[PDB]
This record gives structure tokens, C-alpha cells and sequence, in this order.
């Protein structure tokens, strides 16, 4: 779960462990 | 299905039940709602996927979604107002 | 809140057939769909509250879209909604 407000952080630094969404 | 009849991928029937959960609620209100959500999703994903491609990566990440929204004044204003609460 | 991940993924395959999406990006897209739909549904409900028997049809969604979406997005969204309803009433 990630809120839409995540998009309004000054600058998003992508997480290395951000796993792939699996169909 | 209602979605197939409308030429949509988004779930018309589930959206219709959501509108009813909140008077006669026409199926056309659910079709129109599914169409606008599918349209906005396609515009955001296409622009974010183009940011991914320009960066020579194979997937969309939150930073690509942010680059997409920041590069489109209308998407930026829609997201800003949604976060604000209109 | 409802899960829209499967639908977000189907649309991603239409627009970028060979592109994936991270778990956090999909979570943000699910929040996007739910939060925009909550605004649409809320505005349509407010408009329906003015109707004698609180009827909600595509008109209340169209009027909500025009109020909520800026400029050209609204014009395109209205075109997409109207085309979907026309297809729906013409088909079985």
C-alpha cells in the first residue's frame, strides 16, 4: 500500500528493493 | 459483460455496485466512470512508461510516475487537487 | 478502497506491451484510481442529492468530470465516457 501523496514528495528516490508487480 | 459491451477493461459491474453502496443508479453512470478511470490510467501509464524507456530501463517505478505527472500541467494539477481534497 | 491492480496492468499491456511496473508504482496507481474515483463519486452524489428521487445517471458523472478534471483532460475524458455509454446502449 502506497498513498497518492507519495507523488508530492520533493524528490522520490527509487527503492532498490522495490519488487516487480507480478500479474 | 457490461465492460465488454462498453469496450472497456475497467470493471463496470464492480464500479456500479460501489456507486449503489453510497435512488436509481444507472449502469451508464458506472460505464462512464469506468471509462474516465481507464482513460486517466492509460494517459498516466503511457507517459510514465515513456519516461522509463527514455531512461533505458524496462519497468515503471514511482520516480517515473512522478516525472510523468510533473511534465504535464493538467495531470500535475489533477493530482495536486486530489491530494489537497479539492 | 478496492483493488484495481489487474485493470491497471491490463491497460499497461495496451500502452507499453513490453514494460513492467514495480510493486510501489502499482500501489500508487491503485491509490490514483481509488482517490480519483472517490472524488468523481462524491461529486456525482452531491449532484444527485439535488434530484427529486436522487437518480444518478451518466449526466451526473459527466458534470462531475467537467468540474474535477482540468481543460483538455476533461474534454478527452468526456469523449471517452460518452463513447463508452453509446457503445453500451447499442450492444448486448
Amino acid at each position: 500500500e502506497v498513498g497518492l501523496s507519495y507523488l508530492m514528495k520533493e524528490e522520490i528516490q527509487d527503492e532498490e528493493d522495490d519488487d516487480d508487480y507480478v500479474e | 459483460s457490461r465492460s465488454q459491451r462498453a469496450g472497456l477493461q475497467f470493471p463496470v459491474g464492480r464500479i456500479h455496485r460501489h456507486l449503489k453502496s453510497r435512488g436509481r443508479v444507472g449502469a451508464t453512470a458506472a460505464v462512464y466512470s469506468a471509462a474516465i478511470l481507464e482513460y486517466l490510467t492509460a494517459e498516466v501509464l503511457e507517459l510514465a512508461g515513456n519516461a522509463s524507456k527514455d531512461l533505458k530501463v524496462k519497468r515503471i517505478t514511482p520516480r517515473h510516475l512522478q516525472l510523468a505527472i510533473r511534465g504535464d500541467e493538467e495531470l500535475d494539477s489533477l493530482i495536486k487537487a486530489t491530494i489537497a481534497g479539492g | 478502497k478496492e483493488s484495481y491492480s489487474i485493470y491497471v496492468y491490463k491497460v499497461l499491456k495496451q500502452v507499453h506491451p513490453d514494460t513492467g511496473i514495480s510493486s510501489k508504482a502499482m500501489g500508487i496507481m491503485n491509490s490514483f484510481v481509488n482517490d480519483i474515483f472517490e472524488r468523481i463519486a462524491g461529486e456525482a452524489s452531491r449532484l444527485a442529492h439535488y434530484n427529486k428521487r436522487s437518480t444518478i445517471t451518466s449526466r451526473e458523472i459527466q458534470t462531475a468530470v467537467r468540474l474535477l478534471l482540468p481543460g483538455e483532460l476533461a474534454k478527452h475524458a468526456v469523449s471517452e465516457g460518452t463513447k463508452a455509454v453509446t457503445k453500451y446502449t447499442s450492444a448486448k
